[PDB]
């Protein structure tokens, strides 16, 4: 039957917006030291399940848990 | 199970089925 | 006024013919209508299908 | 050297798209299709008008 | 003292994928390593960051984990399976990994045995 | 108490949802110990489509594989048998939640999947869609092969070969053992009296398209002679060809 002709028009779509890419983050988890002792820098969530394993993003005021959501002062 | 199997060439992985 | 010459045959696109194999001629011709028309021989209730016959 | 031959096969598909599609052209939508046809009139019949 | 640390190593990796006791990569194998619920530590050799080295052997020195280390990271990537194969078997995604901890055994007798042996030797 | 009121607006605003921010405790439903009783209270028979597909996200995005199996199971499979029957197609929200709950696969397969296909009512128009959205997503080989398994043992139905066919376009490397179990469910389809229609046929050729290199011959013999004893006048002739053409190894 009768076909078309598809018509073209171009629309720029490359330019898409997308989060940075943080690259070795666990290096500032922990400082060493010459010895060998481990600090803890970041805040341990005392939380039902993710104790232990789980640190906090530290704001400018306070401290935030990235799991259960929990906030402190 | 069956009983028409594999006869040869190699066992990448075991599968876990249960 | 009116009057062109030549214009569905200038306005129709040129499609190729595909290339296939070739007819056979001759006596082999001849047995290969034989063998289509009364040798397998498919029973039909009322007969209502042609040789060029589609859909 | 090249630039010849992408102007050639151009050339191929122009007259392959103006085969299949007589007289037909997209409209910009960048200008006006009144002022890139300033000039273009309608006829009601070809033959008679 | 039959086979060799390098085929009783992959050997528990196998039992582990069987087992699904495997924490790979650098953030996995460090954070269930501080739950304590894991066993062994694999470090790769080849490696860009010292101080991450550095950590991973404060890690283990911490609570007595045993440290191994292997040369390089893709043959390591290979011998966990983080590789993508085709219908005959070929590999085409080489990806490497780091640290590889072991956190749950199968119950072996020969494997198990030679890593005690390596174990009982080093220390 | 103070709790039961609250729900009771949360399942207010759940009925009549279309975008934005949805209250903070709708959101903390899976971390609560008795989820099933504020679920019931905020009525999920009565959500809209992106409220659903909202509590689909919340779901799948927080671990605990038992409890989505649970939801995938409960809610979002009836409300998508209850959207196919009825509208004939799927709605763009509901088709965006299957999607994130193929971001947990594991529920899924035993939770959407399995049964729907052991339900029996199983129509062509749900088999489409759910294949369709198996397609779209990447899904892991083991996850694939054990569902590949299940499907080769359950009882026929003319839904289940579009499931089979999807997945065996996916071109993983297969399992020996689910292999076999698809060969003797072919073989199973020897003495079957009953016609059997183009969807079969094309799951077997896509069978002998993708995994005719992996194939013995005495069950090469065997799809041979399966062949020969349920034809089709289109389809037969490739599938022989196809192993006629075929190396192992
Ligand atoms: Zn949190």
């Amino acid at each position: 039957a009768k076909k078309r002709k598809k018509k073209s028009y171009t629309t720029p779509k490359k330019n898409k917006h997308k989060r940075k890419k943080v690259k070795l983050a666990v290096l500032k988890y922990y400082k060493v030291d010459e010895n060998g002792k481990i600090s803890r820098l970041r805040r341990e969530c005392p939380s039902d399940e993710c104790g232990a394993g789980v640190f906090m993003a530290s704001h400018f005021d306070r401290h935030y848990c990235g799991k259960c959501c929990l906030t402190y002062c | 199970s069956s009983v028409m199997r594999r006869n040869e060439q190699l066992t990448l992985h075991d599968e876990r089925f249960e | 006024s009116l009057a062109r010459a030549g214009k569905v045959r200038g306005q129709t696109p040129k499609v190729a013919k595909q290339e296939k194999k070739k007819k056979k001629t001759g006596r082999a011709k001849r047995r290969m209508q034989y063998n289509r028309r009364f040798v397998n021989v498919v029973p039909t209730f009322g007969k209502k299908k042609g040789p060029n016959a589609n859909s | 050297d090249e630039e010849a031959e992408a102007k050639m096969l151009e050339k191929y598909k122009q007259e392959r798209l103006e085969e299949m599609f007589p007289d037909e052209v997209d409209t910009p939508r960048d200008v006006a299709a009144r002022i890139r046809f300033q000039k273009y009139r309608g006829l009601k019949s070809f033959r008679t008008s | 003292g039959v086979m060799d640390v390098n085929t009783a190593l992959q050997e528990v990796l196998k039992t582990a994928l069987i087992h699904d006791g495997l924490a790979r990569g650098i953030r996995e194998a460090a954070k269930a390593l501080d739950k304590r619920q894991a066993h062994l530590c694999v470090l790769a050799s080849n490696c860009d960051e010292p101080m991450y080295v550095k950590l991973v052997e404060a890690l283990c020195a911490e609570h007595q984990i045993n440290l191994i280390k292997v040369d390089d990271n893709k043959k390591l990537g290979e011998w966990v399976g983080l590789c993508k194969i085709d219908r005959e078997g070929k590999p085409r995604k080489v990806v490497g990994c780091s640290c590889v901890v072991v956190k749950d055994y199968g119950k072996e007798s020969q494997a198990k045995d030679v890593i005690e042996e390596y174990f009982k030797c080093k220390k | 108490p103070r709790v039961l009121e609250v729900y009771r607006g949360v399942r207010e605003v759940l009925s009549k949802y279309r975008s934005g921010k949805l209250p903070k405790a709708f959101k903390i439903i899976p971390a609560l110990s008795n989820w099933e009783q504020i679920l019931y209270v905020t009525e999920p028979e009565a959500w809209t489509a992106a409220a659903m597909y909202q509590a689909t996200r919340i779901f799948a995005s927080n671990l605990k594989e038992r409890m989505a199996q649970r939801f995938y199971n409960l809610v979002l499979l009836p409300r998508v048998r209850d959207d196919v029957a009825e509208y004939k197609r799927l709605n763009f929200h509901l088709y965006m939640a299957l999607k994130k709950a193929l971001f947990k696969p594991g529920a899924w397969f035993k939770g959407i999947l399995i049964p729907l296909c052991e339900s029996g009512t199983c129509t062509l128009r749900e088999a489409i869609i759910v294949g369709s959205i198996i397609t779209k997503c990447s899904i892991p080989v083991l996850h694939s092969s054990a569902a590949m398994l299940k499907i080769a043992e359950m009882e026929y139905s003319g839904a289940n070969s579009i499931f089979l066919r999807l997945l065996l376009d996916k071109k993983y490397a297969l399992p020996y053992r689910v292999l076999d179990a698809l060969v003797f469910h072919f073989l199973g389809f020897r003495t079957e009296k009953r016609e059997l229609p183009v969807l079969w046929h094309q799951c077997l050729l896509t069978l002998v398209q993708r995994y005719k290199a992996d194939l013995a011959t005495d069950q090469k013999e065997a799809l041979l002679e399966l062949l020969r004893l349920q034809p089709h006048p289109q389809l037969s002739p490739e599938i022989r060809r196809e192993l006629q053409s075929a190396v192992p190894r």
